[PDB]
């Protein structure tokens, strides 16, 4: 170790587990309310309606989302599968 | 923080029917004292040597 | 306060540690260059001299050094604080949770010692009631998408309201726009629309 | 060792005030990241979404 010679190491304030914890709490809060939670009280909206809210951020009319919406949630998915596939392979 | 559950379901949304205008404040420092330190006059008193 | 009152504190305490620092000898026999002066010879008492002039440069450089590193970080504050000085002063920002929390408004800077203060203006939403939605409407096999509200249902019928408030409204053709046909969304629901074409031109 | 230290007392302050606001803003650079929201908002058990 290196604290023999008095260099000692200082545990820190919050722990893995609280970092975690308010890990989950964000990604909750942006699944279930969007950016209602981050800016005021939380408030519920389906995540469909949450992915035509940002489509409609970035000049995408929201009619499009509602078409072709298993094909975004397999994109999303696939994605999702090759990060997690990436960042294990530093 | 306060452990709370957000009801969550396909077909179920939170609009908002009133509102409160709140301030929040916010602290920036932009600046500190200027000072200027010599060696002739630190380091050294009244003395040649 | 407490960012204004460390940057004054910590300054008035490095000045106090640089006082303190010519208190001590630094390995001498005396802490004052006029002692050993005039209880020893310039020849002799060189090396006590420059003992003295050793320490006092270290003591120098270490406060300049950590003067160093406070002003960098007294230049990113100030960076920082320009910066939120000209997007949620001068105008209103975009960014949420830059400006302060909630829906920024309008900022109103005011003069401090050493520093500045934003009253930032938010807006955060108070009561909210539960509402069952629909991302589109089935009118006569055309699907109806709003165009910037959201429909919402209070149990028998159905409105459409913004995002941030709750403003009841007909489903009409002027807040709608038609895409496709009906059977592309997992989620829909039947109902009618106004038209308010149609009365007038009877 | 020790009574030769006390010539350079002052040093060891600034040394340990330094190593002290190091570890205080280290403590505080994870509450201005993670402690964003004041609220534990609870994974809904329905994960259809
Ligand atoms: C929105 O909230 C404000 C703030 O509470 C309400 O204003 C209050 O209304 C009550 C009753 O009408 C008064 O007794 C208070 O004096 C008001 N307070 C202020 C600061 O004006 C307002 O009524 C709410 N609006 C709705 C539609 O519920
Ligand atoms: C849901 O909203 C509808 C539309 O506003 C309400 O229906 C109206 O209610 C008012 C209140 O008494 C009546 O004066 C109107 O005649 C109603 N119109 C129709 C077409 O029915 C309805 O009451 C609301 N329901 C709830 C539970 O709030
Ligand atoms: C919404 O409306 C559509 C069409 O008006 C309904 O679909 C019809 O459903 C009946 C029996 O459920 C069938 O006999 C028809 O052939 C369907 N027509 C079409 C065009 O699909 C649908 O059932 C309605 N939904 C609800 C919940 O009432
Ligand atoms: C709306 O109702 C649901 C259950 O029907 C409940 O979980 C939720 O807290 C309610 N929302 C409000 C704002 O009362
Ligand atoms: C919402 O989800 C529930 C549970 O899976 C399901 O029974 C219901 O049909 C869904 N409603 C819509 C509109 O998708």
């Amino acid at each position: 170790a290196q604290k023999f010679n008095g260099l000692t190491v200082l545990p820190p304030l919050l722990t893995d587990e609280m970092i975690a914890q308010y890990t989950s709490a964000l990604l909750a809060g942006t699944i279930t309310s969007g950016w209602t939670f981050g800016a005021g009280p939380a408030l519920q909206i389906p995540f469909p309606m949450q992915m035509a809210y940002r489509f409609n951020g970035i000049g995408v009319t929201q009619n499009v989302l509602y078409e072709n919406q298993k094909l975004i949630a397999n994109q999303f998915n696939s994605a999702i599968g090759k990060i997690q596939d990436s960042l294990s392979s530093a | 923080g306060a452990e709370n559950s957000v009801a969550y379901s396909n077909n179920s949304i939170a609009i908002p029917t009133n509102f409160t205008i709140s301030v929040t404040t916010e602290i920036l420092p932009v600046s500190m004292t200027k000072t200027s330190v010599d060696c002739t006059m630190y380091i050294c008193g009244d003395s040649t040597e | 306060l407490g960012k204004l009152q460390d940057v004054v504190n910590q300054n008035a305490q490095a000045l106090n540690t640089l006082v303190k620092q010519l208190s001590s000898n630094f390995g001498a026999i005396s802490s004052v260059l006029n002692d050993i002066l005039s209880r020893l010879d310039p020849p002799e008492a060189e090396v006590q001299i420059d003992r003295l002039i050793t320490g006092r440069l270290q003591s120098l450089q270490t406060y300049v050094t950590q003067q160093l590193i406070r002003a960098a970080e007294i230049r990113a504050s100030a960076n920082l604080a320009a910066t939120k000085m000209s997007e949620c002063v001068l105008g209103q920002s975009k960014r949420v949770d830059f400006c302060g929390k909630g829906y920024h408004l309008m900022s109103f800077p005011q003069s401090a010692p050493h520093g500045v203060v934003f009253l930032h203006v938010t807006y955060v939403p108070a009561q909210e009631k539960n509402f069952t939605t629909a991302p589109a409407i089935c009118h006569d096999g055309k699907a109806h998408f709003p165009r910037e509200g959201v429909f919402v249902s209070n149990g028998t019928h159905w409105f459409v309201t913004q995002r941030n408030f709750y403003e009841p409204q007909i489903i009409t053709t002027d807040n709608t726009f038609v895409s496709g046909n009906c059977d592309v969304v997992i989620g829909i629901v039947n109902n009618t629309v106004y038209d308010p074409l149609q009365p007038e031109l009877d | 060792c020790s009574n030769l230290l006390l010539q350079y007392g002052s040093f060891c302050t600034q040394l340990n005030r330094a190593l002290t606001g190091i570890a205080v803003e280290q403590d505080k650079n994870t509450q201005e990241v993670f402690a964003q929201v004041k609220q534990i908002y609870k994974t809904p058990p329905i994960k259809d979404f």
